[PDB]
RNA sequence: GGGGGGAUGUCCGGGUCGCCCUGGGCACCUCUCCCGGCAGCCUUCGCGGGCAGCCGUAGUCCCGGUUCAUACGUCGCCG
């Protein structure tokens, strides 16, 4: 009968929140979501929720791809990346693991 | 000075308030004086209470025996505790650093003591 | 966001129970007197000022 | 297991009408956890549920319909019953829950049940051993506290009973607060009674010996001066109350001189174990300086051993270097003294003798 | 005050002061105990100033008389706190006897 | 004047542009006065001031070796004693100053030191 | 020790690097040329410029666009500049919290700033004004990474912990509010080994932003947050508030006392160091009006709300759901009843000068509690759902008693004793059923006198024992108990439990992979609102 | 009575120590008196303030004027704390019912003073 | 701090009288493990664990006997 709704919000990440191209948009580092704000109204344009799951992960690390824009590739304590494309979402269901011991860094 | 006691605390004096708390008599003139007077002389002794705490051995006294000689005037009119409801919170801060003011005393009262010796030395010698 | 540099206020301390009012302090700040005597040291039957 | 208790209060009202005492105490038994033996202490006692304290106390005590009713002992000797005295299952909330059904129009029922309960125990019990272990055991209210110790006074005003189950009511009324027992015992207690007890806990205080002189409390506190407010200023309408101010203001002045005296010999105790502890230092030869005279520094200050903890910036901490820890002995060294060497310092065993001028 | 308690620097603020200085601290300190209306931080003050110069209250005995004319209104703030209990108690159960 | 002494080398690149490296209290007074020397691979300077200490720094191995804090007391000992006479000497600017010490030290082994 | 650092690379090639890198010690380095000097066996001798400002540890250090200015900052609150063409410093000097991190725009025209308190700034360069401002929740959380000041062992090292769950209250007549406390921030909170919130922040649930922020104790958000010994500072906790019902009032209640290492001198016989912060501990409470602006605006303060001998800590509060009553518990036993009157001394009425008259709070009734010792107590309260009763948990060891009250008459109307096993936690009033916790759970009828629901919860740390809460719901008669899964620790888990009120079975099992910090019921409809210490907020509805 | 006080407390006498403690002169002898024997009388006091608690007028002001004249003897003899530790017990079974016993006299000394009154309405009658 | 020992110096019964001891007083050096922290290094994501660990005291070749602090935007008059 009781029903749970979405775990929404979350604490900022230490990870660098990074500027868009144009300097438009802001992509900001929680726990759990990321998300990309306008600057100009100051105002949120898309949450992206990322299923965490294994006792204590985080999003270890977090980047705009360099080759191309509007890509992020994201990281954990294990070694699960994805590469979302804000402005969207296509990315979040389909992490890779890369076999580690525990993912400590990553820098694209 | 009884009379004067009434005169003065129903037109709301202090100067002559002043002429009485100036000065046995006390006991004389509270057992002089009338009821509802009393009460209005509790409320403002409690404004002099709030308003001036250092040497106590007069008005403390004397509101010792106003509730002496007409303490039962304000159970026969009870409606003004608020008159009595204001001492009660003026009391307890006087009280506040009697958590620690005997405590005061006994590390200072020996270090005058010490003196009382160090005076006891040199007159003698 | 900066933080407004504002200095140390006063502690808001309690007041007895008889406090000085707008009304007395009003009455009090009546200051300025001028005694002045009458003619002869007459007392004043009756002084007036119209509207 | 609601179903469950029902049939076993029906089974228990089966052994009622059946005036089977003895099975449904050894029923009562079984649930507590006759023979009827006792563990020695009414703290360990095994944990039984409110509906089993309910039911018994329901079948043991009850009620009168008048308009004022009135609990009689429907079982006057019964083990149950003392276990439920030692284990303190009599509260007026217990009863009150028991006896939901007709209290529910009676007012002023605290008053009533607390007045009456221990009365009710005192004609069970002439020694009332078992009134000082309810007295002990039960969580009290004033009423019922005050009803108690009238009875011990009745009693007196296997001779130390009643006198423990004064001083355990003492401390539970000591406990309670002020206007309730004034109230309460305004209700129940007469001038001379109170009177008596007034010279109860004169005889309690001079005996203390607070009066009687050297060189030849709460408790007391609230229950004295409670019980006479509680009686206030109908009841004496003298020189014994003048005499008896007298030795009040002569206990005052001094438990008075006794925290002065409280405050000097507490620092005077703490400055000379931290001497035993920098003197001890000294004959180790750590070099403090501390006092050489027989008088006492006006400075109650002893000189510490060096914190080896240096606090840096911002608030870490590396310990401290001997260069420091020199220069800190440096200073602490004074414009005079006699720094005598060992033929054991200069074979490398032993320690010097150091001799500073009186600073 | 209330600022130097609050900010821990009242040990700060007062262990480095002078004979004239903790003249004119402890002038202030003695008179303004008898307010209870400061008299716990004032006496907060007053236990620093006790650990931080009595030592040399030999050495200057107007000091010693200051910290003399401590105690000489202490003596009878111990009257003041307690003939307030005393008249504490006096107004209680005058409430009490009303009802 | 802050008991305080800094140092400061060129800016890789920008010419002409340099900037501080760091600082550091050395004295307990000002440093009044200084002089630099390098030579027979001994690169020093002496900073002098009012704490009566000289100090020396390495120039070439600075922030590489220790400093060195002479003696603030001069050379000779300026200390005379008459052992018969137990008599201690001390001279400065005009005067000399005589201590006698008028006692052995087994004797005391406070108040008379 | 490394904190962290950035690089500006020279330059179509790479010419060289600049390396800058900031340490714990509050220390910045930064080497010149490390290609030039590492291409060349040997090499020269190779030294960086030192710069030393921060107290603390340095958090975020990069470079100004074409690299002329140092930009940094960390946990003393300033966004300090190093000049690095003369030996001047910049700063933007009062930030509300630690310097988590700094950001470069791709031109040198917008920082962007991350803030201890859950918050992110993006400025404009030489205005530094806000012109993009986002904040969060600023719940206290336990740190994945944990602290970039925890590495050199200061006098009190920082550790991710929460001693006491949080304090928050929806808004009633405006459900899509919530008013919670923080402090200027979280690792600012949590240092000093206390709980240090003295700020309020008001919370939108609709649209999850942090609406907006005001202090109630005594603040100095520009003054110095780190006393001289190295100790930052502990604050005045707002430890207990509770709405009023009506949509207007709010009465708090703040905690602070000295430190232990800070008293060191008023012990004179068994006096300890506790004796001394417990004797001058200092509890305000005051009376706040609130405007639809969610202005909250003084009324009253009173300073002794509790007092005997010395003062006595104030158990608990509550609203009255029909009147602007709020009664109180305290360490005096007594039971105090606050309502407010118009200030009018001897027929004049006291007007705010725009013409309102100035409302002023007072103590209506006073009730004292009768006491049962058998042979440290701890009070709760919760009115009834109508009101015209009080039910008052005193909480010694084990012996404890609920005592209802009436509120037209100061009398009481019931006393229920021995429904504790221990010292209370809290308790609840449902329509007609107490739902109370201490070391056991117990849902108690009283029209009926009769316990209906009861558990024996699992053993646990007394850390995770006080953090178990409770609430209830109101509108469809289900409570709630918050509760972690067994000192506490990084790898915790939690569990909440749907209560409905006339049953023992769950209604709602859900653990949680990290400690639920505390549930809220809305006010409007049914359900809760449950936020957790990796701090992320989620509602439970039925249906 | 200051050799009197030497004599009694090195002999252990309780006789003479009763006879200097009948009866300023107390000033006297404390600074007339030596210092471990300040130590021993310390001691014994002790016993006589935990067998005999009644009117302390005299021998508490005589530990004062102990601490007084030579109480800088057991700093510079400290190893005999158990003197000291053991008054350290005495003093605070001394202050238990000081958490109420101010709380003895309000209520009390009240009804005291409602005699006062009580006195007061008759002698005129 | 304890539990304990080997050894230093000491008085009162003392002993054939000497090595000292038992009975009382003992302060110290040392060793011993159980008190509090501090580090590292493997382990597991972490929770935890393991490993060989130091310190709870004193004077250095020099020498860390150091390094560290919180903004502009506007002032004056008088109500």
């Amino acid at each position: 009968s009781w029903k749970v709704s979405k775990p929404m919000g979350g604490r900022m990440s230490d990870i660098d929140p990074i500027f868009s191209q144009d300097e438009r948009h802001l992509i900001i580092t929680y726990n759990t979501s990321i998300q990309v704000y306008s600057t100009e109204d100051s105002l949120l344009v898309r949450r992206i929720a990322l299923p965490l799951t294994p006792s204590a992960t985080h999003i270890v690390s977090s980047a705009l791809s360099k080759s191309n824009p509007d890509y992020l590739w994201v990281a954990c304590s294990d070694g699960r990346i994805w590469h979302i494309n804000w402005t969207s979402g296509e990315g979040v269901d389909t992490p890779s693991t890369i076999d580690t011991k525990k993912l400590l860094d990553m820098a694209v | 000075l009884g009379t004067v006691l009434n005169q003065a605390l129903r037109t709301d004096d202090s100067d002559l308030l002043e002429s009485c708390l100036q000065t046995l008599i006390i006991q004389n003139t509270i057992n002089r004086m009338d009821s509802s007077l009393a009460g209005t002389l509790l409320s403002k002794l409690a404004a002099r209470m709030h308003r001036r705490p250092g040497r106590a051995f007069g008005l403390m006294r004397w509101i010792q025996w106003t509730l002496v000689a007409h303490g039962g005037a304000l159970v026969t009119q009870p409606d003004l505790i608020n008159r009595l409801t204001e001492l009660s919170r003026v009391l307890e801060e006087r009280s506040r650093g009697l958590s620690s003011l005997l405590a005061l005393k006994g590390k200072l009262d020996m270090l005058d003591a010490q003196l009382k010796y160090r005076k006891a030395l040199k007159m003698a010698g | 966001m900066a933080a407004e540099v504002v200095p140390l206020p006063q502690l808001k301390l309690p007041s007895g129970p008889s406090p000085i009012t707008a009304e007395q302090r009003y009455w009090r700040s009546f200051k300025k007197q001028k005694s002045h005597t009458s003619t002869a040291n007459w007392p004043i039957s009756h002084i007036s000022f119209p509207a | 297991s609601w179903s469950e208790w029902q049939n076993k209060a029906m089974q228990a009202d089966e052994l009622l009408q059946n005036n089977d005492i003895q099975s449904w105490e050894e029923l009562m038994a079984e649930v507590f956890k006759p023979e009827w033996e006792w563990p020695s202490s009414r703290s360990d006692y095994a944990r039984v549920d409110r509906r089993w304290v309910v039911y018994a106390i329901n079948k043991v005590f009850g009620w009168e319909g008048q308009n004022t009713g009135r609990l009689t002992c429907r079982l006057p000797e019964s083990s149950v019953l003392i276990y439920l005295v030692d284990a303190g299952h009599l509260s007026t909330s217990n009863v009150k829950s028991a006896f939901k059904d007709d209290v529910r129009e009676v007012d002023k029922v605290e008053e009533l049940i607390g007045e009456q309960l221990p009365i009710i125990l005192a004609e069970v019990d002439p020694t009332m051993e078992l009134l000082v272990g309810y007295l002990s055991g039960t969580q009290l209210g004033s009423s019922e506290l005050v009803s108690s110790i009238k009875l011990l006074l009745c009693s007196l005003g296997l001779d130390e009973h009643r006198t423990r189950g004064l001083g355990i009511a003492f401390s539970k009324l000591a406990a309670c607060p002020a206007a309730e027992t004034v109230k309460s015992l305004r209700r129940l207690f007469k001038p001379d009674e109170v009177l008596v007890l007034l010279n109860v806990l004169r005889a309690e205080l001079i005996k203390d010996g607070w009066t009687t002189r050297y060189l030849d409390i709460q408790l007391i506190a609230d229950l004295m001066s409670r019980c006479i407010d509680a009686v206030g200023l109908s009841g004496w309408m003298a020189n014994f109350f003048s005499q008896f101010q007298a030795e009040i203001s002569v206990a005052l002045e001094g438990v008075m001189e006794a925290v002065r005296l409280k405050g000097v010999i507490a620092e005077a105790a703490n400055y000379a174990k931290r001497a035993r502890r920098a003197l001890a230092d000294s004959a180790k030869g750590k070099a403090m300086t501390v006092h050489m005279s027989a008088e006492l520094p006006l400075g109650l200050k002893t000189d510490n051993k060096i914190s080896t903890e240096r606090v840096r910036s911002g608030g870490e901490i590396v310990a401290r270097s001997s260069r420091q820890i020199g220069h800190f002995i440096s200073k602490r060294r004074g414009i005079y003294s006699i720094h005598r060497i060992s033929e054991e310092m200069l074979l490398g065993a032993a320690g010097p003798t150091v001799v500073q001028e009186a600073r | 005050l209330t600022a130097l308690r609050h900010r821990s620097a009242l040990r700060e603020a007062l262990q480095g002061r002078d004979e004239l200085s903790v003249i004119n601290i402890l002038r202030w300190a003695g008179k303004y105990v008898a307010d209870p209306r400061y008299r716990s931080i004032c006496v907060d003050v007053a236990f620093h100033l006790i650990d931080l110069y009595a030592e040399h209250v030999g050495g200057s005995a107007e000091l010693a008389t200051q910290f003399q004319q401590l105690l000489a209104k202490v003596n009878r703030e111990v009257e003041k706190a307690e003939l307030a209990i005393v008249t504490g108690g006096m107004v209680e159960s005058l409430m009490m006897s009303v009802e | 004047m802050d008991r305080r002494t800094a140092v400061y080398e060129p800016m890789a690149g920008q010419s002409g542009r340099w900037s501080k490296v760091f600082h550091r209290r050395y004295h307990q007074h000002d440093v009044k006065a200084m002089a630099s020397f390098e030579g027979k691979g001994m690169s020093v300077v002496v900073s002098g001031g009012s704490d009566a200490s000289p100090i020396v720094l390495p120039l070439r191995a600075l922030g590489k070796e220790f400093h060195r804090t002479l003696p603030h007391l001069p050379q000779h000992p300026t200390v005379l004693s008459a052992p018969k006479a137990r008599y201690i000497l001390s001279w400065w600017e005009n005067e000399i100053r005589i201590w006698h010490l008028l006692n052995s030290a087994q004797q005391f082994l406070p108040l008379n030191l | 020790i490394i904190s962290t650092f950035d690089i500006r690379p020279i330059i179509a090639e790479l010419q060289d690097i600049d390396v800058a890198v900031g340490g714990a010690r509050g220390a910045i380095y930064v080497y010149s040329n490390l290609l030039a000097h590492l291409h060349t066996l040997r090499v020269g001798t190779i030294q960086p410029r030192k710069y030393h400002w921060h107290r603390r540890a340095v958090h975020s250090v990069k470079w100004s666009g074409d690299g002329n200015y140092l930009i940094s900052g960390g946990y003393e609150t300033v966004l300090v500049l190093w000049q690095l063409d003369t030996g001047r410093v910049d700063f933007l000097p009062h930030l509300s919290a630690a310097i988590e991190n700094i950001v470069v725009s791709p031109k040198g025209s917008a920082y962007a700033l991350h803030l201890d308190d859950n918050s992110a700034m993006v400025l404009s360069t030489a205005e530094m004004k806000p012109s993009m401002y986002v904040s969060g929740i600023q719940s206290l959380v336990l740190g994945d990474r944990p602290s970039k000041d925890a590495l050199v062992r200061r006098v009190w090292r920082p550790i991710d912990e929460i001693a006491s769950p949080l304090v928050a209250t929806i808004s009633p007549q405006n459900p899509s509010h919530m008013f919670l406390c923080v402090g200027n921030g979280q690792q600012a909170t949590v240092g000093g080994g206390a709980t240090s919130t003295p700020l309020v922040q008001v919370f939108d649930i609709s649209s999850f932003q942090g609406v907006a922020k005001q202090a109630i104790a005594r603040t100095n958000p520009t003054d110095v947050n780190i006393t001289s010994e190295g100790v930052p500072i502990i604050e005045p906790t707002a430890t207990k508030l509770a709405f009023s019902h009506d949509g207007k009032w709010l009465a708090s209640i703040d905690e602070w006392q000295p430190p232990e290492r800070d008293t060191e001198a008023y012990l004179t016989g068994s006096k300890t160091q506790s004796d001394a912060c417990k004797e001058r501990r200092e509890i305000y409470l005051k009376f706040w009006e609130v405007g639809a602006d969610q202005s909250l605006e003084l009324v009253t303060r009173i300073n002794d709300a509790h007092y005997t001998k010395q003062t006595e800590s104030i158990f608990d509060l509550a609203s009255d759901p029909t009147s602007a009553r709020f009664a109180t518990i305290g360490n005096d036993g007594m039971v105090r009843f606050w309502s407010p009157k118009l200030r009018k001394r001897d027929g004049l009425m006291a007007t705010r000068p725009d013409g309102q008259p100035l409302r002023s709070w007072s103590c209506s009734r006073v009730v004292p509690l009768p006491v049962h010792e058998r042979q440290p107590y701890s009070g709760a309260i919760t009115f009834s759902e109508d009101g015209s009763i009080l039910f008052a948990a005193f909480g010694p060891p084990s012996g404890a008693l609920v005592v209802a009250i009436d509120t037209q008459t100061g009398t009481v109307r019931d006393v229920v004793s021995g429904m504790f096993k221990g010292d209370i936690r809290a308790m609840k009033s449902l329509s007609s059923c107490l739902i109370m916790l201490s070391d056991d759970l117990v849902v108690y009828d009283i029209v009926s006198d009769e316990m209906l629901a009861s558990y024996t919860l699992k053993e646990t740390s007394e850390a995770a024992k006080k953090l178990t809460q409770l609430a209830v719901n109101h509108q469809s008669r289900s409570f709630a108990l918050a509760a972690p899964i067994p000192k506490l620790k990084r790898g915790t888990k939690s569990e909440l439990l749907i209560f409905n009120i006339e049953d023992e079975e769950p209604k709602l099992v859900k653990t949680f992979s990290q400690v639920i910090i505390s549930v809220c019921a809305v006010p409007s409809s049914s359900g809760f609102v449950v936020v957790d210490s990796a701090a992320q907020v989620w509602s439970i509805t039925e249906g």
